[PDB]
């Protein structure tokens, strides 16, 4: 875990999420696929402690699919997302709380809108046209300050994403190994196999 | 040992009456006259002490009871089972409204939290029913002056004026003749004293009649002065001294 | 009403005895124990002929030395396989061996009893338990709602009980094959039995020590049921 | 009739029926049998089969290093009973370093029964128990009744026609409690005693069953080939 | 602050042969620099012959020795008087030792 | 009607029927008495032998509560020995609070409000004996008899069972012709009579007797048992007096 | 019909159980009286010891639940030993929380509460007695509260209970008409005793030895129970007037 | 805790309880499941004294466990929903845990499970509820009926029917449905499901619901139109 | 012990029927009629009041008809005070809702937890059921415009008009007459105080023994508001349609 970055464009959501997992001083996997499917519009990405961000995101998914089936009918990501926060608010007090930082990308169909939303392991939740946890964030959010225009196309919110992506490569202590990037728009959820 | 009841003691019955309700409100019908009556500036409760013995002190033993500086209570049926609601009612008033809002509540939530109480005897497990019907006189700021009859049921109706108990039938008759909308508080106290005057037999004094007031606020009764939003208690207890003196203006 | 746990006048507990009733209305269970193995074979009775026969789960493993076969309420068994599957495998894991077939028998009997006013009644089922041990050797148990358990040479349960166990009392003896006991078990259910035996309304079991618990296919049996009928007009 | 319904309900008579439905399951049990002299305890008892392809049902059960019991009636019941006191005798050992005395085992077995015909939704224990031992105090026998009763004596008989066996120990006490120091002739006693309770049936191989315990002998069971010596 | 461990000293050996096997101590007890007991067993015959030791703390050692004690007087309660074998004495007591996993017998155990 | 089959019910009568059926219970049971002396207090109880297979001594039914406490009761045994298990808890209790051991008036209350809460409840069961016990304490000798309703008094001399109206005449006659008071030794001497007197109500079985005491100078204020020499010199006074 | 027997409503509104509770309180066939003086408040009742072989000294239904508060019962002993521990308790409890002596209306309200609880809950019976808390109340001065298995109370100016307790009434009904006032006016608790042992003679029309009576005083800081010779003493006073 | 023992035996050996649940099922609507070769239909019947209804949002009959099992029932409705959503989260537990959705004879297996433990847990009445759950096990396509009961039992059938008239809808599939040869298509197997209700219901107006089960999360739902082209088809055919 | 005094009100009659819950909607039968009528533009709550007196204080009261939260209302027929119990049960689920999805409660999964609740109270616990059939009127951006009933039972139905408590049998066949798909709220409120003025059991029906609500889109663009009926404004209803 480390590295997960998110931009909301004109018509859809790019999750970008890296494919290290490391322990200690080895890198024991560069193919790890950090994000679940909550629906077939809302996409999650997490970041954290180990354990605790795959058993979050797995529980979290259950949830969701568990709603869908019994009122035959997708939750809209503004709805996903109050339920992501009320539940690592709850955790957070807890006797050991989870320590994982999510982005959840969201098509949302009745608005015909794609959005994106940043929790962090407080239940801290903020909408952006832009997202990014760790240290990440340090780097892409002046740059996206810069770059980033709201009516771009999936294909210009896709080469932002390379520029970011360099930019870490760059400048970032650890090799996290590349990302997997996923898009989110009314067509579902698709994953850009050359990146 | 241990509480074995936790199953329902009131049920349906074919016919789909529910027996203990019934059977409470019968044993209603058996006590004591006691009515309400509301006025533009005011609201009066009144009942009949029955002294059960003429060695007993019946100003011991309240039939109109204080349950907030601004509502009052009155009952007809069972006098311990209304001894405890009184208790447990006031108590409600403060955990469930003072503690939270640090304000009084206003009369018809006071009334509907016992009511609850009242309902819960009607469902919960290895308990009867309340064996009184209760009338609760009150003023809140945003409501104005209001009078309320709780039933063994749970069931609450708000009302203009009313009686319930042993002679209910012809004191609702006697009511509804002399009620009128521009009533003022005086007015209605008088029309309280002679209702009540049909269904006592005996003695009609002062010692005999029990009558409280929800009327103008009361400072000499707040027990202390410098807070001026405070102004004193809308209920008050009319005197037996009280009580005679518009006796004879009857 | 009475009470869960009544004593009858006669010293019997109402609820224990009337379950015992329902247990008489199940089907045919039998269980024959030799020194080559132990067999297990019951009735099916399909209530319809459109119900797929082979979902009709009367005999079960409980551990790879130990199965068993039920009759009456088949529905209660569930919980007691559950627990003893579950009392085989937590007692390999506390002393890295199998458990005996007694005290297998024995905790599935601690069951029984634990209902009142634990859960609402008896089990409505009776259980044949059919095992291996290095101590004991091959064993078949009987195992009641009662919390009493009889170990059998061979035993009948079940609607034909009566009637197949003085079948058992004259045919069994202490030199039977395994080979034997499978066609005895065949014969005595087709007497039994309302409806003609066939492979798909019959089962058969056994439990050997070498290859353990094993339920025979369908096409075993049918061979196992054309061989009986020849045997039987041969003389 | 009425007052039958439960045990916590008193016969105007001031019976308790479940009590004795209780005690009616222990006559309907097979014969046991118990005696002592000095120096050892012996228990007897005649095992019950389903059928002649059924095996018998044993009726003896091991306590302690230095005591058991045998049972008659509702078999789970003296499971359970029979645990209990595998429990306070072990508890003795382990706490207070102390072979549990046979008295004090009694008294346990009293008021655990006891318990079970006072309060509502439970039922009295259906079997009854005969306890043998050997404590500080020599050897013991006790008979534990499920109505609490509990009773020490020299010799005892529980179950269908105990009476005979009953009998038999009764006029020859003065014989069977000087057998001191002889374990075999001991049981021989208890193995005639018991004999007088058979009707068509004798004692087989497989249908006897003794135990015994004493000064230099822990509590051990007989079965099988082992009892064909006292036939 | 309260320590709820000590060490007692002493060393056991235990040895295989083909149809034989030795568990041996020494019968010296200690606490610091003073001497407890010069004779003070702590190896012990636990029956179906399984002997067993339990080195470190002296207190933990004998609760460990006394429920395992125990625990062959239940198998045979519970199993028909079944012979514990050694393996199935090893896995036992793994399983008294390891529910103390967060609050550990302080000892070397040998059987 | 239907009053009598649950306990706690009252009936038009204002009656517990359990209670009083529970009584029945004890009528049925052999005869205990107890007798208040000079510096203590004596219990006595007979003890009927079923069969020769009884072993003599050795079926003790008087029990010691505390170490200054007797008691002994009627009715159905297991009942008795139930009671005095709390009675051990109740005296245990008091002693480990207040250092001093149970007065005898304390004691007695804590076995009437735990007799008397098994009549408020239809899930439990009366107790079906009748209690006397009693002992001494720092105000001195006190005897008391308790009762399956939960009711009980001081006793100069008390008695129940299947014997008690004729240990009852007799403990009468004893409190009229010694108004200054019995002493310790007399009493066991009485208490002897009085069992083998009260036997003639349960003449077909023989009997065993049995004796207990506390007494201030006798026993230093802790309770014994009587036995050899003291209690053979009882039963000899009296099979003299029968005949 | 099982509105009988536990505290539910029968068809015509009535708990037949606490009906049949009040029944039970004249079991014991003991009649009980209470009055008050100026400093004081004196209760009386019978003492009936039928057995010669009871200890006279232990028989007794007046209890001290407090310092300042007595209780005499109307009823059997074990109910009326369990209310009286209670009350105790009760007293004591409050005393602790609150900082000040319970007061004897305060008490009778909460054990009428008590016994509401029983007449409204199922598994709980009535206790089948009638209690009477006196004192001398430090705000309210001489008090007699009487409680029932109804869970009914109120202050008395004097009362009595029993199985001949309208004859008593009545008796005390026509002597406040005639003194006019609410209490005896006498100085002495001694002479209020004699008063309360005079009035019970003439409406129960039996004369009274010393171990026939059983009396009960409440003064300002104490209540106490007077002894057979300080009865017989009081005895004397009357007869020599 | 309410404990009272409500399911027991009788002296001829019934648990009266569970037989009178059964008594709850046979009042219930019909419903009936047919297996094809490679699909299963669930057929159901709606009462049409229940004219005024709004179809849209009146919950349907036939009810999704996950996307690849169904669940029918015959019987108490408020008993149903209660089995459903237990069976759903059971559903969504077993992927998260076995990393694979629940077979056919699992999922039936815990539902039977449910209806078991009410019949021997004090203080509760068993559920007056058959059910018919039928789907496809995860990548497989052979098609999976089964059939549950409020005692507890529970069975695979080609075909079966449950609720009212359910003996009568039995018969006709009995003579009618081929061991040896099942519908081989899904428009075969849809019409001897609607055949079969047609024995039982009325009319075929809006008293048929049709729900077709094909493998790999393939669930459809027929609506009015579609279903009475079959009911046309059937009639025509009939007046021979 | 206790045994003897159970009712046993969670079991089967040998016909596979609840004993209670029969008994329940018999006591239902008898309590003041309430209707729910559904259009395309809004809904129409209306409810009879049980013989009111007229000394009772007509505007400052609350009998049939509840609101649950902005969008949804509910029209009680039975016991009130079990109604109470259930209603503010049901204010909180709502708000539950809210707090979790930031989203107001579609009205369905709403009439589902609290015909949930109604369910338990007939299969365990062994208390009596709640004596109270709802009529739910609500408004979500799913289904629009919805009415359902729950009874005793635990089941609920949608519907297009309904009626519960007294007389439904009658009343059901005079809204199945005339009531059609195309209505407007206008047209279903003179539906629904046409019907009660026939089936009621008075004399003839006024004001102060009515209680009306209609949930419309009638506010300003794209949203719902409530209106519960002042006692002038039935009047004046009554009036314009021409029953008075
Ligand atoms: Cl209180
Ligand atoms: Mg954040």
């Amino acid at each position: 875990m480390d590295i997960i970055l998110g931009i909301r464009v004109q018509d859809s959501v790019i999750l970008a999420s890296s494919k290290a997992v490391t322990r200690g001083i080895s890198v024991l996997k560069d193919s790890d696929d950090k994000t679940r499917q909550l629906s077939p519009h809302t996409l999650m990405s997490f970041a954290g402690e180990a354990g605790d961000t795959v058993q979050f995101a797995e529980y979290i998914q259950a949830n969701i699919q568990l709603y869908s089936i019994r009122e035959d009918y997708e939750l809209s990501p503004q709805a996903v997302s109050s339920f992501v926060r009320q539940e690592l608010a709850k955790s957070i007090r807890s006797r050991r709380p989870y320590q994982v930082n999510v982005l959840i990308g969201g098509y949302d169909k009745k608005k015909n809108k794609p959005e994106l939303y940043q929790i962090d392991y407080l239940g801290t939740k903020v909408e952006l046209p832009y997202g990014a946890h760790g240290y990440s964030g340090f780097y892409t959010f002046s740059l996206l300050d810069h770059h980033y225009r709201p009516d771009m196309t999936t294909e210009e919110g896709l080469d932002l994403l390379k520029l970011c992506v360099q930019e870490l490569e760059k400048r970032m202590p650890m090799d996290f190994k590349g990302v997997i990037v996923k898009i989110v728009d009314k067509d579902g959820i698709r994953q850009v196999d050359d990146f | 040992m241990t509480d074995r009841y936790s199953f329902s003691l009131t049920t349906f019955s074919p016919s789909g009456k529910l027996g203990q309700i019934d059977y409470a409100l019968t044993a209603v019908k058996q006590g004591v006259t006691s009515l309400g009556i509301k006025a533009t500036n005011g609201v009066v409760i009144a009942t009949e002490k029955k002294s059960s013995s003429p060695l007993a002190m019946s100003e011991t033993l309240s039939k109109v009871s204080l349950l907030t500086p601004d509502i009052g209570a009155v009952y007809s049926g069972m006098g311990p089972d209304y001894r405890v609601l009184v208790d447990k009612s006031r108590k409600v008033a403060h955990t469930s409204y003072k503690r939270i809002y640090g304000e009084y509540p206003p009369t018809k939530l006071l009334v509907s939290e016992v009511a609850k109480i009242m309902q819960e005897a009607t469902q919960s497990g290895g308990v009867r029913p309340f064996g009184v019907s209760l009338l609760i006189a009150g003023h809140d700021e945003f409501n104005g002056f209001s009078l309320y009859q709780v039933d063994p049921s749970g069931s609450y109706f708000p009302w203009k004026a009313t009686a319930i108990g042993k002679g209910s039938v012809a004191a609702k008759t006697f009511l509804e003749k002399r009620w009128n909308d521009e009533l003022e508080l005086e007015d209605a106290i008088h029309i309280a004293l002679l209702t009540l005057k049909e269904s006592v037999e005996g003695e009609f004094n002062g010692d005999t009649i029990e009558l409280a007031i929800i009327g103008d606020e009361n400072p000499d009764l707040l027990g202390y002065t410098g807070i001026p939003t405070d102004k004193g208690p809308r209920f008050r207890k009319l005197t037996s001294q009280e009580i005679n003196d518009r006796l004879e203006a009857l | 009403d009475r009470g869960v746990s009544t004593f009858s006048p006669e010293g019997r507990l109402f609820q224990v005895e009337y379950s015992l009733e329902a247990i008489k209305l199940g089907s045919t269970a039998i269980g024959i124990a030799t020194k080559e193995g132990v067999v297990l074979g019951v009735e099916k009775r399909a209530t319809s002929p459109l119900l797929e026969s082979d979902s009709i789960e009367k005999i079960v493993e409980i551990d790879r030395h130990i199965g068993c076969a039920m009759s009456g309420l088949t529905a209660d068994a569930r919980s007691m396989i559950e627990h003893a599957r579950t009392a085989a495998v937590t007692h390999n894991l506390y002393y890295d061996e199998d458990i005996n077939v007694e005290s297998l028998t024995q905790s599935v009997c601690d069951l029984a009893l634990r209902f009142g006013e634990l859960m609402s009644r008896p089990f409505g089922v009776a259980l044949l338990i059919a095992g291996h041990d290095a101590d004991d050797g091959y064993q078949l148990f009987h195992a009641e709602p009662s919390g009493t358990f009889y170990r059998y040479n061979a035993k009948a349960i079940g609607s034909g009980s009566e009637g197949a166990q003085a079948e058992l009392l004259n045919e069994w003896h202490s030199s039977l094959t395994l080979k034997e006991a499978e066609l005895l078990v065949l014969k005595i259910l087709k007497q039994v039995m309302e409806e003609k035996l066939d492979e798909n309304n019959a089962q058969l079991s056994c439990i050997t020590k070498q290859d353990g618990f094993k339920i025979y296919d369908n096409e075993k049996t049918a061979e196992l049921i054309k061989e009986l009928k020849e045997k039987e007009a041969a003389e | 009739n009425n007052y039958d319904g439960d045990t916590v309900t008193f016969s105007p008579t001031g019976r308790l029926f479940q009590v004795e439905y209780a005690l009616e399951a222990i006559k309907q049990g097979s014969v046991t049998v118990g005696l002592r002299s000095n120096t050892h305890a012996v228990l007897v008892a005649l095992k019950r089969n389903a059928d002649e392809l059924s095996s018998y049902q044993k009726k003896i059960i091991k306590c302690d290093e230095h005591m058991g019991l045998s049972l008659a009636g509702l078999a789970p019941d003296a499971r359970v009973l029979s645990n209990y006191l595998r429990q306070q005798c072990n508890y003795s050992s382990l706490v207070f370093n102390r072979k549990l005395a046979v008295e004090r085992a009694g008294h346990l077995l009293c008021d655990k029964a006891q318990k079970n015909t006072q309060s509502y939704g439970g039922r009295p224990y259906g079997v009854g128990l005969l306890i043998i031992g050997y404590d500080k105090s020599g050897a013991h026998l006790l008979e534990f009744q499920p109505s609490g009763n509990v009773t020490e004596l020299y010799g005892t008989a529980i179950g269908a026609r105990s009476q005979g066996a009953k009998t038999y120990l009764e006029r020859t006490l003065d014989t069977f409690i000087k057998i001191d120091g002889n374990p075999d002739e001991l049981i021989k006693a208890g193995v005639e005693a018991i004999s007088q309770s058979l009707r068509d049936e004798s004692l087989t191989v497989d249908n006897l069953s003794i135990a015994i315990v004493g000064k230099d002998t822990p509590f051990t069971i007989y079965d099988g080939e082992a009892v064909a010596k006292y036939i | 602050q309260f320590n709820p461990y000590g060490d007692n000293g002493g060393t056991i050996l235990g040895i295989a042969g083909e149809d034989f096997a030795v568990l041996a101590g020494d019968t010296r007890n200690i606490t610091d620099y003073s001497i407890n007991s010069r004779y003070e067993p702590k190896v012990f015959d636990c029956g179906d012959n399984i002997v067993m030791s339990a080195n470190g703390f002296a207190a933990d050692g004998d609760a460990l020795v006394k429920r395992f004690k125990n625990s062959v007087k239940w198998y045979h309660f519970d199993h028909n008087d079944k012979k514990l074998s050694i393996n199935s004495a090893a896995r036992n007591i793994q399983h008294l030792l390891y529910g103390k996993r967060f609050f550990p017998y302080y000892v070397h155990t040998i059987i | 009607t239907g009053y009598d089959l649950s306990n706690s019910v009252f009936s038009p009568d204002g009656r517990n029927f359990q209670v009083e059926y529970a009584v029945k219970a004890v009528e049925n049971g052999t005869t205990s008495i107890g007798i208040k002396c000079n510096d203590g207090v004596v219990f006595a109880v007979e003890k009927l032998i079923t069969s020769k297979l009884l072993v003599p001594q050795k079926n003790v039914k008087i029990q010691v509560v505390d170490r200054h406490i007797g008691c002994v009761y009627s009715g159905l045994i297991p009942d008795g020995r139930h009671l005095v298990n709390r009675g051990r808890e109740e005296a245990a209790s008091f002693k480990k609070l207040y250092k001093t051991p149970i007065p005898i008036p304390a004691f007695a209350d804590r076995l009437g409000q735990y007799v008397q809460a098994h009549t408020l409840y239809n899930s439990v069961r009366p107790f079906g004996v009748s209690t006397i016990f009693g002992g001494v304490d720092k105000n001195g000798a006190h005897l008391y008899m308790l009762e399956p309703s939960g009711s009980y008094w001081g006793y100069k001399g008390a008695a129940t069972g299947k014997g008690r109206q004729s240990a009852k005449a007799e403990l009468e006659k004893l409190v009229d012709h010694h108004p200054e008071g019995l002493s310790a030794r007399e009493a066991v001497k009485q208490a002897a009579k009085i069992i083998y007197l009260a036997h003639e109500d349960n003449k077909e079985k023989d009997f065993e007797l049995e004796i207990s005491w506390c007494s201030l100078s006798e026993t230093n204020g802790l309770h014994k048992f009587v036995k050899g020499d003291l209690l053979q010199e009882a039963i000899d006074f009296a099979q003299k007096e029968i005949n | 019909g099982y509105d009988r027997h536990i505290t539910i409503f029968s068809p015509e509104g009535r708990l037949y159980q606490v009906e049949y509770a009040f029944k039970a309180t004249n079991q014991t066939n003991i009649n009980s009286l209470a009055v008050r003086g100026k400093d004081c408040t004196v209760v009386i009742s019978q003492k009936k010891v039928p057995d010669k072989l009871l200890d006279p000294t232990t028989v007794s239904y007046i209890f001290c639940i407090s310092r300042t508060i007595g209780m005499v019962v109307n009823g059997p002993i074990p109910d009326a030993r369990n209310a009286a521990l209670r009350a105790k308790a009760e007293a004591a409890e409050f005393r602790y929380k609150y900082g000040y002596d319970m007061p004897c209306d305060v008490l009778a309200k909460r054990m009428a509460n008590l016994s509401q609880i029983y007449t409204q809950r199922a598994y709980m019976r009535p206790l089948g007695v009638i209690l009477t808390f006196v004192s001398v109340d430090e705000e309210l001065g001489p008090s007699i509260y009487k409680t029932d298995p109804a869970g009914y109370y109120v202050g008395y100016k004097a009362t009595a209970t029993g199985p001949k307790q309208q004859e008593i009434t009545t008796n005390l009904e026509n002597h406040f008409k005639k003194s006019k006032i609410d209490h005896i006016n006498e100085e002495s608790w001694e002479k209020v005793v004699e008063f309360a042992i005079t009035h019970m003679i003439d409406a129960l029309g039996t004369e009274f030895s010393k171990n026939d009576l059983e009396v009960g005083v409440a003064t300002k800081d104490k209540f106490f129970t007077l002894s057979a010779e300080n009865i017989e003493e009081r005895l004397v006073a009357i007869a020599e007037q | 805790g309410y404990d009272r023992a409500l399911s027991i035996f009788s002296p001829d050996g019934h648990i009266f309880q569970v037989e009178y649940a059964l008594e709850a099922v046979k009042r219930g609507t019909c419903a009936v499941g047919v297996k094809g070769k490679n699909c299963v239909v669930l057929g159901c019947e709606r009462r049409s004294t229940l004219k005024l209804q709004d179809t849209r949002i009146t919950p349907s009959k036939v009810s999704k466990i996950d996307s690849h099992v169904v669940l029918s029932f015959s019987g108490l409705n408020a008993d149903s929903r209660i089995l459903i959503e237990k069976a759903r989260v059971e559903a969504q537990s077993h992927r998260l845990t076995l990393e694979d959705p629940v077979t056919v004879e699992y999922l039936t297996r815990y539902v039977a499970g449910v209806q078991q433990r009410y019949t021997q847990s004090g203080g509760v009445r068993p559920f007056g509820v058959s059910t018919l759950i039928a789907g496809f096990d995860p990548r497989d396509d052979e098609p999976k009926l089964y059939q549950t009961e409020p005692s507890g039992i529970y069975s695979s059938w080609s075909a079966q029917t449950i609720g009212r008239n359910s003996k009568t809808v039995r018969e006709f599939l009995e003579k009618n449905y081929d061991r040896k040869e099942p519908p081989a298509t899904v428009e075969e197997c849809v019409k001897l499901t609607v055949r079969s209700l047609l024995e039982v219901v009325q009319t075929g107006a809006k008293n048929i619901e049709i729900t077709v089960v094909k493998p790999d999360s393939d669930i459809v739902a027929l609506s009015s139109e579609e279903i009475n082209q079959y009911v046309t088809q059937i009639e025509q055919e009939k007046q021979e | 012990g206790s045994r003897r005094y159970d009712s046993r009100t969670t079991i089967f009659s040998p016909e596979g029927r609840l004993y209670q819950v029969e008994y329940a909607l018999e006591s239902i039968s008898h309590a003041g009629t309430a209707i729910g009528i559904m259009a395309s533009d809004g809904i129409v709550l209306a409810a009879e009041r049980k013989v009111t007196s007229t000394l009772l204080e007509q505007d400052t009261s609350t009998e049939k008809l509840y609101k649950l939260n902005d969008k949804i209302a509910v029209a009680v027929a039975g016991l009130t005070a079990d109604a109470e119990i259930l209603i503010n049960t049901a204010r909180i689920h709502a708000q539950n809702y809210l707090k979790t999805y930031n989203e107001d409660i579609p009205v369905e999964i709403l009439v589902r937890r609290l015909s949930d609740i109604k369910q338990g109270y007939t299969q365990h616990g062994g208390l009596r059921p709640f004596g109270v059939s709802f009529i739910y009127a609500g408004y979500d951006d799913r289904y629009g415009y919805q009415l359902y009933t729950s009874n005793p039972s635990g089941n609920y139905t949608g519907w297009k008009a309904i009626s519960v408590g007294a007389n439904t049998s009658a009343a059901q066949t005079l809204l199945q007459m005339d009531y059609k798909d195309d209505m407007k709220v206008d047209d279903a409120i003179e539906l629904a105080l046409k019907t009660l003025s026939k089936t009621t059991d008075s004399s003839a029906l006024t004001y102060d023994r009515l209680e009306f609500a209609t949930i419309r889109k009638g506010a300003n663009d794209g949203e719902v508001y409530q209106k519960i009926f002042k006692p002038q404004e039935i009047k004046d209803i009554l009036v314009k349609t021409g029953i008075t």
